[PDB]
């Protein structure tokens, strides 16, 4: 989901 | 200076607007070529309110002619004063509105509106001190109703501090072109409540009954109705066009006539009632003029003023008369009929006199009443609206243009809220 | 959904 | 002056030439005796028609033309016809024996006996020119004189006149009007040998002209007289910029420069509109927009192909008569938005526009109506390769079995010349594919 | 009304997703909501279009548009230019958007507008996908990265 | 005295040049025979700028007519003013240029150029103080483009200290004779950058869109386009031809308009826009003229001035007007739109007024803008050039005349360098 990717992008930072 | 920009939208708006310009051009001594041939400096002293000065001492109306079809505008251009108008101010479509408010407001008129606003801006940029705008239109049709209210809303976005006045022709089943007139009228009344400061309610029912019952015309034409409207419009605008004790502008009129921001719907009246080409050989007396201007038979809204109360009244007398006799007769009407005026607005009747009579009369009186009795006009439209709306009759013409049924339910409710607000101040 | 795919590509790139 | 010599070779070239010169005389007001009664200028008036005519000291205007056939029959019709007095007798060259529908007989055998006489007559006309531009050669691909003698002539003209432009008007063979089985061989052999000598060649497919005469003129069975009258209008519309004062294609070198980006791809597709029957002459006159839109309809083309399967390298619109530049530009803008017109990426998406105010003239008692305006579109398009592929396929079918080859070898032609000519045509098809 | 809500939510999701790749300007961030075009919303329209056009072609936007909007005139110009640009895009990319009319820009809102905007946003997203593909589960990536 | 030598090269150059001479001869009261029949001494005071005095009080244009084919020049000689020109100043070839720049520059024009320079020298030797040269030509063709730039380079070799001005007609696919116009234009723009001091960019696209959209001509002809060009050329040259507050010469104009030696490409404009034979009965006001002359719809280069900045502006008003009202309106445009003018050139807008209006108008305004927005015209030619050049399409017409492909690559790069230089000063 869009929410999953939002969390992924946080993790990547 | 104190300029006004005039707009005339759709068939009825352009026909009445053209007759208004013919009447006031003649009162100002302006010919169909824009040249002045008058005999009094009073004709020029405030001419800049409605006219622009052009090269060679020509006067050109500050008028914008709007339609979604060329047919009415070509008729105006071929008319007696058709050459006085600025050619650039003829803004027209080709598709027409087909008596549909949704076409005027959301589709065909929304494609043309920016081209009209460019002409509005060009006329407004040439003013030294723009007072405001006046619109002539009908609420029964597509262009005057839908595109006229779209134009009002867009003018209020660009000029939020300027006065917006309307001469609004209300439809009636007695003088009807189409069964959908109540839908167009209810949708437009909602837009007028929010976006105008002054709305003159001109009822085709009242105009027809005046022509038929009072003027004894067996088969009134739109030309006979428009004669009454043009005389009333000349009457109302007299204090803007000529010098007088009240150096009036549109804002001073609105501040005096509108106690509540939503209750700006006026009942106009005129005395004496004349028919086109009938010479009255007998001038009326001041008492006869004052009695006629307060008679329901001289009102151009088909409401009985005795079924409500006056919030405010403006009376404009024209011609050489005893100003003392005018005050004595105006006080006599108020003191005898004081129950029909609200007591919580002290001195709510204002009177003006101008020495310049309208053509063919020695003396006249124009009446402007803000009365709670105007609710009868809105109730009558509401009943006709609900009679069709309860069956969703004819709605496919509007939903095909992208309207929701909820927009109709909102407009019906806002018009019933306006009727309730008028009833509150009546009691 | 086209948007999820875009996000997936972006995620891959960043990863 | 900027003179042009027309050369008409074999039956087809001579008969098309005769129809073109009739039409030129009518357009310039020249009588069949060569007199011009409106010419009050005993001296240099509008000198533009002196490109195609020479004034003689008797006030007679003579065509800058040579007619050549290996048999007398078709030129004897010119010597006896309405315009018999127009031409000088020295311009009408006839052999005794024909090429019998054989390229090799037209090139090597009979052509070699007459070629030096033809070059002497061409030289006598060139010596009367102050500033010879070039040559316009009219011939058929399918016929033995039109193929074989034209290739020999084009070679010798390149030797004697190697800086002078050479334009061709070549009749492409059609089965329905075809007199020989060996027309594909004659066509491939002549196209190979003329390819390096031509600067620009206007192909005319007899099948396209025949179908236009059937569909647009309501003629159930067109004759060569009907075909040649239509061809004469197209040729007249192409040459109108050289014959009258005008802004576009005022010389032969401008045709190459505007239409021919690559030297081998020198075959512009012609399209002519409107084609209307004389019985319909009183109908509503077509607008500029309608006639320009008719130029992009395959039904009006001079070669049967579909330009929607290829690309445009160049496009010229030549208008005649009552046409204003404003209406042409409005028509082109409407066409660019509505039609599949793919240009090649390296060439500007530009139309060259010529307007000549002289209206189209028609032959009195002809099949064509008088029109107020006409347009000839000249477009270099890769879709013209569909006409080569049809010819090559017919060549290959017969040549795979060596059918009829012995008639060419019997005239002393090598069998290797067929393979060489076919290989050069395969290279031309590939050049068109690589551009497309 | 149910369909209108669903489409509006879909639009909101797509815009949120875009914001994760390309951050929203501050003005637009405050306006973004799932129901922002259920009613005509001129202010949101201007900022959403501004955002999408910049994502698509910043250079072309600079050439065609004046920004920020400071007056009524500039606003009218923005609408006109929006219609023109959208038509241009429709033609150039053959998107077959029907009735790109003045009404989309005069009273932006409702089902018709939401559907249009969804298509437009879809288009923008597709262009971005192409760019990203050329240049080149979320849970697994996240764990691996950690 | 302050003389100018006029040159007109190729079909387009001779047609526009002939119309320029017709327009200015009429403004100076000169008939087609060269005789003066005016009513004002102001018509003769600076006539020597463009005319030589001949025996019997005849005025002969200091004009040189150049073509590679006789057809246009015979049309000029048969034209209304065709007999006013010195017969010796008709220099022509017979071969033509065939829309090929290489033929105009390297071959056919290189055979004729010395014969043109002999006529240039004969006219220049008769001047008391030669200011400079003016050329009329098109960049799309062979003669005007290739031979015109060869002539410019040869004039700059013989007269290195004299001003070279051009009226350069830029090709457009909307008004195109041949597909090779972008090649001819790019090769000529490179020569103009090095060898001219002033180049008026006249875009056939802008002229066509003015005729079609503004003048409502459904099918514009080259005669309608050339009407606009001749009015603009009369406008620009007004300060050279008549006395005024600015005793202008070509060098004072160049020194005021050209901050950088390569950035001398001007956008000309004219107000009011008129069509041939249409009488405007209403004279515009000074505010209406000033608003129209800065409108992109009145510019004869198809660029939006809002996409760049003005380095310098010259405004020439003509006719009897309040010079105070002119300054007030010019300052009003600058102060409202100051972002579109560069701030690092103080007072970069210059205004002149001449009392003599052009024929058929009471008042007019001519605009000359050096704007970075002119880069849009060069970008549009560059895109059309590269679209063909990447395929070597049509190059065989130029390489057959002896051109290298490297000359095309240099001209493309020099035109991209000019675009980058305009972008630098925009930012």
């Amino acid at each position: 989901s869009v929410a999953d990717y939002a969390e992924l992008f946080k993790t990547l930072e | 200076m104190r300029e006004i920009v005039h707009i005339q939208a759709g068939q009825c708006g352009n026909q009445i607007g053209a007759k208004f310009w013919e009447v006031i051009s003649d009162e100002h001594g302006i010919d169909p070529t824009g040249s002045y041939h008058g005999d009094s400096d009073l004709q020029l002293e405030r001419i800049n309110v409605y006219y622009n000065e052009a090269a060679g001492n020509k006067y050109v109306p500050r008028a914008i002619l709007v339609d979604l079809e060329p047919g009415t505008m070509d008729s105006v251009r071929s008319g007696p004063f058709g050459q006085i108008f600025r050619p650039d101010n003829f803004v027209f479509g080709q598709s027409g509105a087909g008596n549909n408010w949704a076409k005027g407001h959301y589709t065909e008129g929304a494609e043309l509106v920016d081209s009209v606003l460019d002409v509005v801006r060009k006329e407004s940029e040439s003013c030294d001190c723009l007072q405001g705008f006046q619109l002539t239109h009908s609420l029964g049709g597509g262009t005057g109703s839908g595109m006229g209210t779209l134009l009002i809303s867009k003018i209020r976005e660009e000029y939020p501090d300027r006065i917006m006045n309307t001469f609004s022709v209300v439809p009636s089943p007695k003088v009807s072109d189409t069964v959908v007139e109540p839908y167009n009228a209810t949708l437009s009344v909602h837009q007028l409540v929010e976006n105008t400061d002054e709305t003159y309610c001109i009822d085709n029912e009242a105009l027809y009954d005046i022509c038929f019952r009072t003027l004894k015309l067996t088969t009134p034409t739109y030309g006979d109705l428009n004669h009454l409207v043009s005389a009333t419009m000349s009457g109302v605008t007299t204090c803007l066009r000529f010098p007088g004790q009240l150096n009036a502008d549109l804002r001073k009129l609105a501040v005096n006539m509108v106690p509540f921001p939503r209750l700006h719907f006026f009942m106009p009246g005129f005395a004496p009632l004349t028919s086109r080409g009938s010479q009255q050989y007998r001038a009326l007396t001041v008492p006869e003029l004052t009695q006629q201007m307060f008679d329901a038979k001289n009102m151009m809204a088909a409401c009985d003023p005795r079924h409500g109360r006056y919030l405010t009244v403006a009376a404009v007398f024209r011609g050489r008369m005893s100003m003392k006799e005018v005050d004595e007769q105006m006080l006599n009407v108020q003191n005898k009929n004081s129950s029909y005026f609200v007591e919580w607005i002290p001195n709510n009747v204002k009177t003006a006199v101008c020495d310049i009579p309208p053509r063919g009369l020695k003396m006249s009186a124009t009446f402007i009443g803000n009365s709670t009795a105007i609710q009868e006009l809105f109730k009558r439209i509401s009943e006709q609206f609900t009679a069709m709306f309860r069956r969703k009759a004819f709605l496919h013409w509007y939903t095909g243009e992208g309207m929701d049924e909820m927009e109709f339910t909102e407009a019906e409710s806002n018009m019933n809220d306006l009727v309730s607000e008028y009833q509150q101040y009546q009691d | 959904d086209d948007i999820q795919y875009l996000l997936h590509l972006e995620a891959m790139r960043r990863f | 002056m900027r003179e042009c010599i027309s050369i008409h070779v074999g039956q087809a070239g001579v008969q098309i030439g005769n129809a073109c010169w009739e039409l030129y005389c009518l357009e310039h007001g020249i009588q069949p005796d060569g007199q011009m009664p409106s010419d009050k200028t005993i001296g240099g008036g509008d000198d533009s028609f002196n490109t195609f005519f020479s004034e003689t000291g008797a006030g007679k205007h003579v065509p800058r033309a040579v007619f050549v056939d290996l048999e007398p029959t078709v030129i004897d019709e010119v010597r006896t016809g309405t315009y018999r007095q127009l031409f000088h007798p020295e311009q009408l060259i006839t052999g005794k024996e024909d090429a019998a529908n054989n390229y090799a007989r037209g090139h090597y055998t009979i052509g070699k006996e007459i070629i030096d006489l033809v070059l002497d007559r061409i030289r006598k006309l060139a010596d009367q020119c102050t500033g010879l531009q070039g040559f316009s050669v009219f011939h058929s691909f399918g016929g033995g004189t039109g193929s074989g003698f034209t290739s020999l002539l084009m070679e010798r003209l390149s030797v004697d006149y190697g800086k002078k432009s050479k334009l061709e008007f070549s009749i492409y063979p059609a089965p329905q009007v075809s007199t020989a089985v060996v027309e594909p061989y004659n066509s491939i052999l002549t196209t190979h040998t003329t390819l390096e000598h031509s600067d620009c060649a206007f192909m005319v497919d007899n099948e396209a002209i025949y179908d236009i005469c059937r569909r647009n003129l309501d003629i159930e069975r067109p004759t060569y007289t009907n075909l040649n009258r239509l061809i004469g209008q197209i040729v007249s519309s192409i040459t109108a910029s050289l014959r009258f004062d005008g802004a576009l294609n005022v010389d032969l070198t401008e045709f190459q420069t505007n239409l021919v980006p690559y030297p081998r791809a020198h075959f512009p597709l012609a399209t002519y509109a409107p084609v209307i029957s004389a019985e319909k002459a009183y109908h509503e006159q077509l607008s500029v927009a309608e006639i320009t839109n008719a130029c992009f309809e395959p039904a009006n083309q001079m070669v049967k192909c579909d330009p929607r399967h290829g690309k445009y390298m160049a496009c010229c619109l030549l208008y005649r008569g009552d046409v204003v530049p404003k209406d042409v530009n409005a028509a082109i803008a409407t066409i660019k938005t509505k039609r599949t017109i793919q240009f090649v990426d390296w060439c500007p998406t530009g139309f060259k526009v010529g307007i000549n105010y002289e209206p189209p003239t028609v032959v009195p008692g002809g099949d064509l109506a008088k029109v107020q305006r006409a347009v000839c579109m000249l477009s270099n398009t890769t879709a013209i390769a569909e006409a080569w592929a049809r010819l090559d396929h017919k060549f290959d079918l017969m040549y795979a079995k060596r059918a009829f080859v012995h008639w060419y070898v019997g005239e002393g032609m090598e069998e290797g010349e067929f393979s060489e000519a076919r290989e050069d045509m395969a290279a031309l098809e590939k050049d068109y594919e690589e551009v497309g | 009304k149910a369909e209108e809500k669903e489409q509006s939510e879909k639009l909101h999701r797509k815009l949120q997703g875009l914001a994760l790749v390309h951050p929203l300007p501050d003005e637009l961030r405050k306006l973004i909501a799932w129901d922002m075009f259920l009613k005509p919303n001129q202010v949101a329209f201007v900022h959403v279009m501004h955002y999408l056009f910049r994502l698509l072609d910043p250079a072309e936007f600079k050439r065609r548009f004046f920004w920020p909007i400071t007056d009524k005139k500039s606003e009218a110009n923005f609408r006109s230019s929006t219609v023109e640009y959208l038509k241009h895009l429709n033609e150039k990319h053959q998107l077959h958007w029907a009735n790109i009319k003045s009404y989309l820009v005069v009273m932006p809102g409702g089902m018709r507008f939401i559907n249009f905007l969804l298509e437009f946003v879809g288009f923008v997203i597709q262009e971005l996908i192409k760019q990203r593909e050329k240049s080149l589960s979320a849970k697994v990536m996240a764990r691996q990265n950690a």
